[PDB]
């Protein structure tokens, strides 16, 4: 037994770290953890995003219907004044309707050749359950959200996120809130292809319909490049020819896959969603 | 070490700075001691510097909990969820002021080796090179020493 | 008229509804003191559940060895299927292929192969041809083959299977063996049984025959996966029991002018009684010869 | 190189090999069933079969008496050989003893076997029995045999 | 999951029959090849210089002295040829060699102790397996 | 000759856990038809062999009480008798061995 | 010393929800201070690893090693314990999940050599640990086939990028 | 090389403490009931006939002289005691004692049950989860029999009161892994049991605790368990032969 407290104390802390790794504790809300003030954390929320939020409106944006129902049940167990808290259902409807129309406005102006179904999918993707939740969890939205179950379900988190837009829409107006959608939702399709967000089936069948609307004859698929046909690792470049004019060329391991990819390349050029398209203009409006 | 440590590619939080810049720092927790020489520098930072620092960073909530402790610490929480804990045990006012300022500028991502000093979502504009980029086409696309009809 | 792809859908629904009804009739939990009577482990008493526990479940209590070799269960001197739930407390006794007098075991296995062969007949032919099963003649084991009466479409009046077509049935039968599908037996009233097989008049006559013999007029229903057929007596527990399986040949019964009835023949052997390739070829040749019940 | 060697190398030498088998042979005659290591039982089995052959020559044969005198250490068993074992196998011409393997002994996990003279009064051993003629495989072969014989007749 | 042999499940009455059954079949199959020039033989070309014909598969019986008319003594080896048949023919093109390969088998062996692939090979040839 | 270097555990595992060193699974185990205990195909049942030796020892103990000393081997056949039995027609002029116990079922009187 | 394996049987799980699947029964049993080498014991524990409870007993019954009798006695008392105390419906349903050997407390003796030399002989002891899980043994992993090899190889060729560039 | 294992502990007896000792073990509860009580056959039918049951309980106490004087002994050590409050007090003790089993509150259960009753309750539920509840009460409890111990058997006097309870109860027992093992947590069923209590009258700090339960020979069979069981026959050595 060697005299000394500092070494023994330091070893206990190391053991505690190992205990956490072996048996991690269940996750808890940031509110329950020490150094938390709901009034202070929500004031900084507006300043962090550089917006003139309304405290009364924003405090109602994080309140969920499930939270109110569970909170009332807590008082019944103790028999305990009435709460006038308002849920975010009213604000979420305002934000969701405005966001879809604002995204539709932005996408239709940027891509005039994109069909309405194509624009609908992109708005359904940017406002989708995964994109909204990914943006919400990195803006301290889940921390301020008053939910009944932790972690916040993705459906609950998506609805709370649009309530922040609804609170922002009333306080700052539509022009100011339009930049909020562009700076957080439009930037979510930067490194993404057209059909990676708008998943389609049989692009060749969709390509034939598009050329009928433009009075263009059906393309003829021909082999432009070929390599390793008899091997298990071939390379086929099939090209679509309209009136003996190449409109797109697609690669693939086999001929059917290459032709399907060639159709996807043709659709991207028609809709103007190619990789070569000019980037979204994030500069301040003039 | 690079082989003995993890690594990541250069990236940002929600494409920060593309349309607007959002300060990734979210919260600072200072635990100073009323009595104790270790927190003498931290106490002087709270007396004159933390007040003016809050003005320059309105989006960051600062907590100053005065409780007995031997090693004063600063806890920094970022939007992406990473928590960074640093000790200001026996540090002068200038050292703490510079240390706190560095925590404000960081994005919260792990401070590990970055594989590339650059990152782009559209590396090519004229088309990524493929073996047929610089190969001419032949009449009827015939293969070398292939007879047709 | 219902399509062949959907005809089996409704048969299982009636089978499932009737099988689930019998569970509902059984109380929440009823105990039956099953007593083991055998040369192995004398005096063992199994406290099982009524209409839920099966002789296979009793085997799992003793050892895994019973679960593999107990092809058939003998309850109170009467054969009992391994997966057939027990109705009352009674003495129990298991049977294997290798016994002093495996007469009952061979019959159960022999009928099982006939039922398995019937399953692949309904799938081999095209959906345009009308193939309706008739019955499985209860031929003796010493006859050398098991047969299943089948009547085909009028178009195939003179079509005779070839060597390649017969090999196709074997691959279909082996695919059934690899699935290891259990034999599920269900004793139902003839009135309920007639409802399932209304379309097939060749089976209605067979069901009515069983109703006359049995005073309670209960008809046994056996199914392999989705295929459902009417058979007499207990069967083997699973399709994996048979190791070597091969259809020998197809012969046409007489008279043919009033109706054409074909006899699909074959020979099979289980894993417990595997035979050598040289010996197996001898059994194939005999099975190709037409056999008629006494 | 050991090609054609039929006799095993046991005991402390060629003489000790005979004495080890002689003790087993003498113990086999007295009890008509003994347990011993499998190799020693198999090596002694040949001498057990030929001992009865000398026993059938009769006690009046001088040569047969000398073989019985040597191979039976206990002299009370010599009258038994010429009056019990030899008359028992009078109709038989071979196969006087049956050799069966038994579980290895716990002492040294040695391969053990039991050798007995047929017709003894001791409780029967659980002899290995082939599958009954009523089995599924036998019935298929029984039916095949009937058809081949019937077709042969006609 | 356990291996088996040909007479594991056979009863006391079937073992003599099974042995006799296959024994009769082997006699018939060997006696069905006694007319090679009558069962559509291949064309018989005359001998040419530089030609190579097939050999046999003999069984070494033993040795026996043999004297000549000059008084010298020679010892010879008795090679008995039994159940020697042509198994299969491989053309020069498929041989991947200058010559053409011809398969020959010697000495009948039990069908119960052979592989399934070998047994089915001899089944279509109509000959008992060769060692 | 002494080792030049210490062999590592990684080298040792490849030698110790090699499939040759591992115990081979036996596939010749089957249940005894008589008692149900486990046995091998080429070996007599251990349970069934033990019951024969237990009965054989009792029979051989009865022989010792009749001979009453060594070098007294009988020159006639021997017959083992149990309670409730009488000497047979062929069991005449033989040494009857009485056993005060019921005849075992597996022991068939011949 | 450590006796955690005994304590692994005393953990009680919360009652399962009606929609939750059936939880397999886990039985932890061990025998301490077996006068046997742990290295020799490992071969017997490796043999019955992954086997059924009845299949494991059959292999141990005809095995000539001394530990085979010792392990078989442990399995019999573990099979009895599962039905008697761990609420297991079928004793044969169990299969071997974990079976390993461990070093035990060993003695030290002196082994005399020639020329007045000596060596230190140890009387080795071992522990045997077995875990039983209710339910049929999991099927062995099928050997990797050509299609599995081909699919993986092409995936490697598809995941490669242009390195040391943009 | 002479070191050896410390295997030296030997078996000993736990029945009796060392002899010639002034200290002796103090017992708070008696092993068994002083006089066995046999409820009349068919008392389950009397449960439905509440009007007849009320008459019988009062008459039996008056017609039993021995049980009537035992109540006098109880009030000799505790004047403020009534037999019209004890059956209502017994219900709270009974329910509270079975509510500690779900939470494994063995610290307080010892104050509600005796040292003899404790092993019967907790030993079989050591590694099992019990969900027991009291749904409703059908018939009020009645003090059937009161019998006390002999005066100064070992320096202490014990008194036992028999109480009959007929109430609906819900029992849900889960095994070590949380799987359902016995009973249904939804449907309650009626239970008719005779609870016997005890108290050490000589001890000033004593109190009435549950002692045991009377199980009549005419009691209906209990609820069958969900799983199946096997009862193996006698193990037979090779020399032994089975007898039927
Ligand atoms: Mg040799
Ligand atoms: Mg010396
Ligand atoms: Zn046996």
């Amino acid at each position: 037994v060697k005299k000394g407290f500092r070494a023994a104390f330091r070893f206990q802390k190391e053991l505690e770290r190992q205990r956490l790794l072996r048996c991690p504790p269940p996750p808890v809300r940031r509110s329950e953890k020490p150094n938390w003030d709901y009034h202070a954390e929500i004031q900084a929320f507006g300043h962090r995003l550089q917006e003139n939020f309304s405290l009364d409106l924003l405090k109602t944006a994080f309140v969920n219907s499930c939270y109110i129902k569970s909170e009332e049940a807590k008082r019944q167990q103790l028999g305990i004044v009435l709460l006038n808290l308002k849920s975010n259902q009213e604000l979420s409807e305002q934000g969701t309707s405005f966001s879809q129309t604002c995204l539709t406005q932005f996408l239709e102006d940027e891509y005039p050749d994109m069909p309405t179904e194509g624009i609908k999918n992109l708005v359904d993707f940017l406002t989708g359950e995964e994109v909204v939740c990914h943006v919400a969890r990195n803006l301290a939205v889940e921390q301020l959200t008053l939910s009944e179950e932790f972690p916040v379900p993705p459906a609950v988190l998506q609805q709370t996120f649009f309530a922040v837009i609804g609170a922002l829409l009333q306080s700052s107006g539509p022009e100011r809130t339009a930049l909020f959608i562009r700076d957080f939702l439009i930037t979510q399709m930067t490194g993404k292809e057209l059909f990676e967000m708008w998943k389609i089936i049989n692009p060749m069948g969709l390509l034939v319909e598009e050329l009928k609307k433009r009075n263009v004859s059906a393309p003829e698929s021909r082999l432009t490049r070929q390599s390793g046909g008899t091997t298990a690792l071939p390379l086929y470049f099939v090209g679509l020819y309209c009136d003996k004019k190449l409109i797109a060329e697609g690669p693939g391991e086999t001929v059917l896959v290459a032709e399907e990819e060639a159709a996807r390349v043709a659709l991207r050029k028609l809709y103007g969603f190619t990789e070569n398209r000019r980037p979204w203009n994030y500069s301040k409006p003039k | 070490t690079a082989r003995g440590t993890p690594s990541r590619f250069l990236a940002s939080v929600l494409h920060n700075g593309l349309g607007r810049y959002v300060q990734q720092l979210q919260r600072l927790s200072f635990s100073v001691s009323r009595d104790g020489a270790s927190s003498r520098g931290a106490r002087e930072f709270v007396e004159r510097e933390v007040i003016d620092f809050a003005r320059r960073n309105p989006g960051v909530v600062i907590y100053v909990n005065s409780r007995p402790c031997c090693v004063p610490r600063v806890v920094a929480e970022y939007l992406n969820g990473a928590v960074r804990e640093e000790s200001i045990h026996c540090k002068s006012v200038e050292e703490i002021s510079t240390l706190v300022q560095k925590l404000a500028d960081q994005s919260g991502l792990d401070v590990i080796r970055i594989r590339k000093p650059f990152h782009t979502d559209n590396p090519s504009i004229q088309g990524q090179w493929h073996p047929f980029t610089n190969k001419p086409t032949t009449f009827r696309g015939l293969r070398p020493r292939e007879v047709q009809d | 008229q219902l399509s062949p792809t959907e005809l089996t859908e409704m048969r299982n629904d009636l089978f499932n509804k009737e099988k689930a009804r019998q569970l509902s009739l059984t109380p929440r939990t009823e105990k039956i003191e099953v007593k083991h009577v055998g040369k192995t482990d004398p005096g063992t008493v199994f406290v099982m559940n009524k209409n839920i526990s099966t002789p296979y479940s009793c085997a799992m209590h003793l050892s895994e060895w019973y679960c593999r070799k107990s092809i058939l269960a003998l309850v109170d001197g009467q054969p009992w299927d391994m997966y057939k739930p027990l109705t009352k407390s009674c003495e129990i006794k298991f049977l294997t292929f290798k016994d002093c007098d495996p007469g009952e075991v061979n019959k159960a296995y022999w009928r099982s192969c006939a039922m398995m062969m019937g399953c692949v007949i309904e799938r081999a032919f095209k959906d345009e041809y009308m193939v309706n099963l008739v019955r499985a003649p209860e031929v003796p084991v010493i006859s050398g083959a098991f047969c299943y009466d089948v009547v085909l479409d009028s178009k195939l009046d003179e079509w005779m299977p070839t060597k390649e077509n017969l090999r196709s049935f074997t691959k279909d039968a082996h695919a059934l063996i690899y699935k290891d599908l259990p034999f599920e037996t269900l004793e139902v009233e003839a009135k309920v049984a007639l409802e399932i097989f209304q379309h097939s008049k060749y089976k209605v006559d067979f069901i009515e025959e069983k109703a006359s013999q049995n005073p309670e007029r209960i008809v046994k229903l056996h199914r392999i996966g989705d295929f459902i057929d009417v058979s007499e007596g207990p069967l083997i527990p699973r399709t994996s029991i048979c190791f070597q399986y091969e259809v020998s040949a197809v012969h046409n019964l007489q008279p043919t002018q009033p109706s054409l009835i074909r006899r699909f023949q074959g020979v099979s052997l289980p894993v417990h009684l595997r035979a050598h390739f040289t010996i197996w070829d001898k059994l194939l040749e005999r099975s190709r010869k037409m056999v008629t019940e006494d | 190189i050991s090609h054609g060697r039929v006799f095993r190398r046991m005991g402390l030498g060629p003489e000790s090999r005979i004495h080890l088998l002689r003790n087993l042979l003498t113990g086999l005659v007295r009890h008509e069933r003994i347990e011993a290591p499998w190799a020693r039982v198999d090596e002694m089995r040949g001498y057990a079969e030929k001992l009865i052959d000398y026993g059938k020559l009769g006690d009046t044969n001088e040569r047969a008496m000398r073989m019985a005198d040597f191979w039976l250490t206990e002299k009370d068993l010599i009258p038994k050989l010429f009056q019990v074992l030899a008359p028992r196998y009078k109709d038989q011409t071979g196969g006087y003893t049956r050799m069966l393997q038994i579980p290895n002994r716990s002492l040294d996990r040695a391969k053990m076997a039991v050798i007995e003279y047929k017709g003894n009064c001791l409780p029967p051993l659980p002899l290995p029995r082939r599958d009954s003629h009523l089995t599924l495989l036998n019935q298929l072969l029984q039916g095949l045999r009937q058809d081949l014989r019937q077709s042969q007749e006609a | 999951k356990s291996g088996t042999w040909w007479d594991e499940h056979l009863s006391e009455e079937n073992v003599p029959f099974i042995k006799q059954l296959v024994s009769d079949e082997d006699k018939a199959q060997l006696a069905s090849k006694l007319c090679p020039l009558k069962d559509e033989p291949w064309p018989i070309h005359p001998w040419e210089p530089g030609s190579f014909r097939v050999g046999l598969i003999a069984l070494k019986l033993g040795m026996m002295p043999l004297w000549t008319k000059d008084g010298q003594k020679h010892v010879v080896t008795l090679l008995q040829v039994q159940d020697c048949h042509v198994l299969k023919y491989t053309s020069k093109e498929n041989c991947n060699g200058k010559m053409a390969t011809l398969s020959v088998g010697g000495k009948t062996v039990s069908r119960f102790r052979k592989a399934t692939s070998i047994l089915e090979f001899y089944r279509e040839l109509g000959l008992p397996p060769k060692q | 000759a002494a080792p030049k270097n210490r062999r590592t555990i990684e080298v040792n595992r490849c030698r110790r856990r090699n499939p040759q060193k591992l115990i081979k699974v036996k596939n010749n185990i089957d249940v005894c038809p008589e008692c149900g205990h486990l046995k091998q195909k080429h070996v007599l049942c251990a349970y069934c062999y033990e019951k024969v030796c237990k009965e054989t020892a009792e029979i051989r103990r009865q022989i010792g009480k009749q001979e009453g000393g060594p070098f007294k081997a009988p020159t006639i056949e021997t017959v083992v008798l149990y309670t409730g039995e009488t000497p047979s027609e062929q069991d005449q002029g033989k040494r009857i061995i009485e056993r005060d116990r019921k005849r075992p079922s597996w022991f068939t009187q011949n | 010393i450590s006796r955690k394996w005994e304590k692994k049987n005393k953990i009680v799980y919360p009652p399962q929800l009606p929609g939750e699947p059936r939880r397999p029964a886990e039985i932890y049993h061990c025998r301490r201070q077996i006068k046997y080498s742990k290295d020799k014991m490992w071969y017997l524990a490796k043999l019955i690893r992954g086997m059924s409870i009845d299949q494991a007993l059959a292999q141990l019954e005809f095995n000539d090693k001394k530990g085979a009798k010792i392990i078989k006695e442990v399995l019999l008392e573990a099979q009895d314990m599962a039905v008697r105390d761990h609420n297991v419906e079928f004793r044969s349903n169990l299969y071997i999940a974990e079976s390993t050997s461990g070093r035990g407390q060993c003695l030290k003796r002196i082994r005399y050599h020639g020329r007045g030399r000596f060596g230190i002989m140890e009387k080795v002891y071992c522990h045997y640990f077995v875990k039983l899980v209710e339910g049929p043994p999991p099927p062995p992993e099928p050997p990797k086939t050509a299609v599995a090899h081909a699919k993986e190889y092409i995936q490697q060729l598809r995941s490669r990028t242009i390195v040391h560039t943009l | 090389t002479e070191k050896e294992f410390m295997q030296h502990a030997r078996k000993a007896g736990l029945v009796i403490p060392p002899e010639k000792s002034d200290r002796s073990i103090h017992l708070a509860c008696t092993a068994g009931i002083f006089d066995a009580y046999v409820p009349p056959e068919g008392d389950a039918r009397i449960s439905s006939l509440s009007k007849e049951g009320l008459i019988e309980r009062t008459e039996r106490m008056k017609k039993t002289m021995a049980s009537q004087v035992s109540i006098r002994r109880i009030k000799d050590y505790d004047a403020n005691f009534k037999i019209k409050d004890f059956p209502e007090k017994a219900k709270d003790i009974f329910i509270e004692a079975h509510l500690c089993l779900n939470n494994s509150d063995h610290d307080r259960l010892h104050t509600l049950v005796t040292e003899h009753c404790f092993p019967d309750m907790t030993w079989d539920i050591k590694y099992k989860t019990v969900r027991w509840s009291f749904v409703e009460s059908l018939e009020p409890s009645h003090v059937v029999q009161v019998r006390c111990s002999s005066m100064m058997n070992q320096g202490n006097v014990y008194g036992q009161i028999t109480v009959r309870m007929h109430t609906r109860q819900t029992l849900a027992i889960y095994d070590r892994f949380g799987r359902l093992m016995y009973g249904q947590e939804d449907v309650p069923k009626d239970v008719l049991e005779y609870v016997v209590f005890e108290k050490q009258l000589t001890n000033p700090y004593g109190s009435w605790r549950m002692h045991t339960k009377i199980v009549p020979p005419w009691a209906p069979p209990k609820q069958p368990i969900l799983k199946t069981v096997m009862i193996p026959g006698p193990q037979l050595k090779p020399e032994e032969e089975y007898e039927e």
